[PDB]
C-alpha cells in the first residue's frame, strides 16, 4: 500500500507526497520548490527552537557596559546639540 | 625608463598571446576603479566612526526596547535618537568602504591557490564585515592590526571550503597542506620523493594513514526471457506440491515478497508452531529435488 | 523507410530497442515500435538545459505526446 | 509518432516546473565514502537514487515499494536510475541576463531596448545606472 | 609604444601593491591591458596620428 | 537622487533591465517602428526596419521577451554529468559539473551578503560576479578566454 499527504509552503503553494502506509509522517517537508512546507492537519506545533544568530548588539554588549553606553549616547547627543 | 630587449619583447609578446579577450576573473579593474573614490582614514576619524556605531546601535536598542511598554519618546528625543540610529549605519557603511584596500592586498596573496582573485576579494570583504564588527577602539590599537586576522582567516577558511571539487573539512586540508609542506623540506634534505615509512616516521604517523591521506589529497581529472522463464518455472515445479505445503516454500524463500520468512513467521501466518515449519521445509525440498519434478531448469545455471 | 529505420536503430546501437525486438521475436509478440532514441532524448534534455523550451507537437498543430 | 518540434523563451515557471529540487549546496560527494551528499549538485532525492529500487540510508530494498518515499531519506523508490532525465534547479538572489540574447551582434536585447550594444554592456555589468522611469505628470508642474 | 603604455597603466591600475610581483599578477594584469588597448579605438586613432 | 528622487526612478543591472522590459510600449513600438518604415527614405529607414525583425517576433509569435532575464538557472540531470572513479585513484569528472558550483558559491553569498546589510559597492561587485558566472556556465569564449 501507499498513503498521500497534503503540504503547503509559506508562499502559499500546495504538494503532495506518497508516503508509506506503516510510518509517521514528519510535521514539516521539504517541498518540491525548496521551501519547508507544513503538513495541513496542523497538529504538533512544536516551537522549533528558532534562537536568532548572534546579531550585532549582543556582539557590543558582550564587551561594553549597560552605563557606558548611555553616557556614550549622551554625549553624542550633547555633541549635537551645538546647533 | 627607455631600455627595450628581447625579455621586453618576450614580455609583450606573452601578454599578447596570454589574453586575446577579457576573462571573468581578471577583469577586477571595475572593482578597483570603485575603491580609489574613497580616501583613508586616519586615528581619529577612526575612533569618531567607532563611538557613532556604537552610539546608533544601542540607540536602536532602546528604541525598540521602550516599545513594549509603551513610554512614548517626546518628539525632540525620539527624533534625535531616530538621526543617531541613522547615524549608525551611516558610519558602519563609511568605515567599511574606506578599508576596502586591505582586503584586495591580503587575498593578492592566496590568489592561484585553485580559487578565483576576485572569489578571494569577496571573502576578504565578508571577513573585514566581521572584523569592523568586533573591532574595538578602547585596546588603543589600529584599526588595520586587528582586522589583518579576521581578513586572514576568513580568506584561508573559505580556501579550505571551496578550494577544491570534492570538498575536505578543514582540520583534514590542514594536514594534507601540512604534508606538502613537510614534504618540501624532506625532498630538499633527503633529495628525492622518499618513500611512506620515513614520511610516518616524520610525520609521527602510520606509514598506513599518511598514504590514506595523500589519496584523499588526490585531485580530480576532467573528462532476459530466461529469467522470466525461470520464474515462470518456479510456480510450475512447485504445481506439484499441495497448497498447504507449498506455502511454506512461498513464505520461506520469500516468492513475490522477498522477505525470507522465518520459521516462526511462517508458524504465525499459519497460526503452528515452528519446528513443523523446518520439518514442511524438509520434506518438500525433498520432494521438489526430485528430477521428475525439476527436470528442465537444470539449464539455468547461473 | 520502415526498412531503413529499423536498419539505424534495431539493427544497431539501439540497447533497448535491440533488446525488445529480441524477446519479440522469441515470445512470437508482434515486432514493437520504435522511436525516440537515447541521442534525441540527451539532445532535448540540453536544450532544456540551456533554457530554451523545447516540446514536441502532433499532427500539423496538436497537442504533445511522449 | 510526433510531427513537428518548437522551441521558444523559457520563463521562470518551466524551469520550476521541470525541476524535482533545487541544489541549495555545492558539495558533490563526501570525500573518504564517495555517496553522494543532501542538497548538492548529486543530491539523490532531487535527481533520484543512484541504485535500483534502493535509498541512500538503505531502508527499503524492495521491488514492491514502487510508489513509495522513503521517511527518512526522503528518496522517492523509483523504477530505475531516473536520474538520466530528472532535473533540478537554482533559485538565485538577483536577476541576471541570458548571455545568448545579450552578446554578440546583432544584440537582440539592445534591438529590443533600442539600447546601442556598449550602452548594454555598461547597464548589465554595473557600470552605468539607467532611469526606468519618470514622472511627466508631476516634474513639469512641480 | 603598446608596452610603455601598458606598463605605465598597470603600475597605476594596481596601486603600489603589485610591482616586481611573481608572474601570476603582473602578467595577467598586462595581458588584460594590452587585450584592452588592442581594441581601443583611440589608441588605434592615436597611433595612426 | 538627493534632490528629485520622488520625480523618477532608477535602477542599474540586470534588475533594471527586467524593469525596462516590463515597461516596453510593444505593440505601439512595433507601430511606429512601421510608420517609421513607411516614412523613411534612408538609412534611417533601414536601421527601423531591420530591428523590427526582432520586436516583431514578440509580438506576433505571442511568447514575451520577458526570459531574456532569469529568475531561476536550471541544472543538467547528473548522469549527463559523469563523476565516475577510474581505476588507479583518480575521479573523472565532466568541466561544466564545476561551473555549476561557481555559480552556487557566488549565490548563496550574495544570500548572505544582502542579509547582513552589507554596503552597496560589496554587492554590487557580487552580482557582477553572479553575472559573469551564468555568463562563463552558459556559453564561455564570449567573454573571452574563460575559467
Ligand atoms: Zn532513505
Amino acid at each position: 500500500p501507499r498513503q498521500v499527504a497534503r503540504y503547503r509552503t509559506d508562499n502559499g503553494e500546495e504538494f503532495d507526497v506518497p508516503f508509506a502506509d506503516d510510518a509517521e509522517i514528519p510535521g514539516t517537508w521539504l517541498c518540491r520548490n525548496g521551501l519547508e512546507g507544513t503538513l495541513i492537519e496542523g497538529d504538533v506545533p512544536e516551537p522549533k527552537k528558532v534562537k536568532p544568530p548572534r546579531t550585532h548588539w549582543d556582539m557590543l554588549l558582550e564587551r561594553r557596559s549597560v552605563e557606558e553606553l548611555e553616557e556614550l549616547l549622551k554625549e553624542r547627543l550633547d555633541l549635537i546639540k551645538a546647533k | 625608463d627607455f631600455v627595450w630587449d628581447e625579455e621586453e619583447s618576450e614580455a609583450l609578446r606573452q601578454a599578447r598571446k596570454d589574453a586575446e579577450l577579457t576573462a571573468s576573473a581578471d577583469s577586477v579593474r571595475a572593482y578597483l576603479k570603485q575603491i580609489g573614490k574613497v580616501a583613508l582614514l586616519n586615528a581619529e576619524e577612526e575612533v569618531e566612526l567607532a563611538k557613532r556605531i556604537e552610539a546608533g546601535l544601542y540607540a536602536t536598542q532602546k528604541l525598540a526596547e521602550l516599545a513594549e511598554k509603551g513610554e512614548k519618546l517626546p518628539v525632540q528625543q525620539r527624533r534625535d535618537m531616530q538621526w543617531i540610529c541613522r547615524d549608525g549605519d551611516r558610519a558602519k557603511n563609511h568605515l567599511l568602504e574606506a578599508n576596502l584596500r586591505l582586503v584586495v592586498s591580503l587575498a593578492k596573496r592566496y590568489t592561484g591557490r585553485g580559487m578565483a582573485f576576485l572569489d578571494l576579494i569577496q571573502e576578504g570583504n565578508l571577513g573585514l564585515i566581521r572584523a569592523v564588527e568586533k573591532f574595538d577602539y578602547t585596546k588603543g590599537y589600529k584599526f588595520s592590526t586587528y582586522a589583518t586576522w579576521w581578513i586572514r582567516q576568513a580568506i584561508t577558511r573559505a580556501m579550505a571550503d571551496q578550494a577544491r571539487t570534492i570538498r575536505i573539512p578543514v582540520h583534514m586540508v590542514e594536514v594534507i597542506n601540512k604534508l606538502g609542506r613537510i614534504q618540501r623540506e624532506l625532498l630538499q634534505d633527503l633529495g628525492r620523493e622518499p618513500t611512506p615509512e620515513e614520511l610516518a616516521k616524520e610525520m609521527d604517523i602510520t606509514p598506513e594513514k599518511v598514504l590514506e591521506i595523500q589519496q584523499y589529497a588526490r585531485e580530480p581529472i576532467s573528462l532476459a526471457v530466461s529469467f522470466t522463464l525461470l520464474q515462470d518455472q518456479l510456480q510450475s515445479v512447485l504445481e506439484t506440491l499441495s497448497e498447504r505445503e507449498a506455502g511454506v516454500v512461498r513464505l520461506r524463500f520469500g516468492l513475490t515478497d522477498g522477505q525470507p520468512r522465518t520459521l516462526d513467521e511462517i508458524g504465525q501466518v499459519y497460526g503452528v508452531t515452528r519446528e513443523r515449519i523446518r520439518q514442511i521445509e524438509s520434506k518438500t525440498m525433498s520432494k521438489l529435488r526430485h528430477p521428475s519434478r525439476s527436470q528442465v531448469l537444470r539449464d539455468y545455471l547461473d | 523507410a520502415y526498412t531503413l529505420q529499423e536498419l539505424l536503430t534495431i539493427k544497431s546501437d539501439d540497447t533497448v530497442g535491440r533488446v525488445k525486438v529480441y524477446e519479440a521475436i522469441v515470445k512470437g509478440e508482434n515486432i514493437p515500435e520504435p522511436g525516440i532514441p537515447e541521442s534525441f532524448k540527451v539532445l532535448l534534455k540540453e536544450l532544456q538545459s540551456l533554457c530554451l523550451n523545447v516540446e514536441v507537437l502532433s499532427s500539423d498543430g496538436a497537442a504533445i505526446e511522449m | 509518432f510526433f510531427d513537428e518540434l518548437r522551441i521558444g523563451l523559457a520563463t521562470a515557471d518551466d524551469i520550476r516546473n521541470w525541476s524535482y529540487g533545487e541544489v541549495k549546496k555545492p558539495e558533490t560527494i563526501n570525500y573518504r565514502t564517495l555517496k553522494p551528499e543532501k542538497d548538492g549538485l548529486f543530491c539523490e532525492k532531487i535527481f533520484g537514487p543512484t541504485r535500483d529500487w534502493e535509498c541512500y540510508c538503505g531502508k527499503y530494498k524492495r521491488v514492491r515499494f514502487k510508489g513509495i518515499i522513503c521517511e527518512r531519506c526522503g528518496v522517492e523508490v523509483t523504477r530505475a536510475k531516473v536520474r538520466r532525465e530528472r532535473m533540478g534547479h537554482i533559485e538565485l538572489a538577483a536577476p541576471v541576463t541570458h548571455i545568448w540574447y545579450f552578446k554578440g551582434v546583432p544584440s537582440r536585447l539592445g534591438y529590443l531596448l533600442d539600447l546601442a550594444p556598449k550602452d548594454l554592456e555598461k547597464i548589465i555589468y554595473f557600470a552605468a545606472y539607467v532611469i526606468t522611469s519618470v514622472d511627466d505628470e508631476m516634474r513639469h508642474n512641480e | 609604444v603598446t608596452y610603455v603604455v601598458t606598463e605605465r597603466a598597470v603600475a597605476r591600475i594596481g596601486r603600489g601593491w603589485l610591482t616586481r610581483d611573481d608572474k601570476h599578477a603582473w602578467e595577467k594584469m598586462r595581458a588584460d591591458v594590452v587585450g584592452e588597448l588592442e581594441d581601443h579605438e583611440q589608441f588605434n586613432a592615436a597611433l595612426d596620428a | 537622487q538627493d534632490r528629485y528622487g520622488e520625480y523618477f526612478t532608477g535602477a542599474m543591472g540586470a534588475e533594471s533591465i527586467k524593469k525596462l522590459i516590463e515597461n516596453f510600449d510593444i505593440d505601439a513600438e512595433a507601430e511606429s517602428l512601421r510608420e517609421v518604415i513607411r516614412s523613411g527614405k534612408g538609412q534611417k529607414k533601414l536601421r527601423a526596419l531591420k530591428r523590427l525583425k526582432v520586436v516583431a517576433a514578440f509580438q506576433q509569435s505571442g511568447n514575451s521577451p520577458m526570459g531574456m532575464v532569469l529568475d531561476a538557472v536550471p541544472v543538467i540531470p547528473p548522469e549527463l554529468r559523469p563523476m565516475v572513479q577510474l581505476d588507479g585513484g583518480r575521479f573523472a569528472t565532466s568541466d561544466l559539473n564545476d561551473l555549476y558550483r561557481r555559480v552556487i558559491n557566488r549565490n548563496n553569498r550574495l544570500k548572505r551578503l544582502i542579509d547582513l546589510g552589507a554596503p552597496e559597492i560589496i554587492v554590487n561587485n557580487e552580482k557582477r560576479m553572479l553575472q559573469e558566472s551564468v555568463d562563463a556556465l552558459f556559453d564561455n569564449g564570449r567573454r573571452g578566454r574563460p575559467v
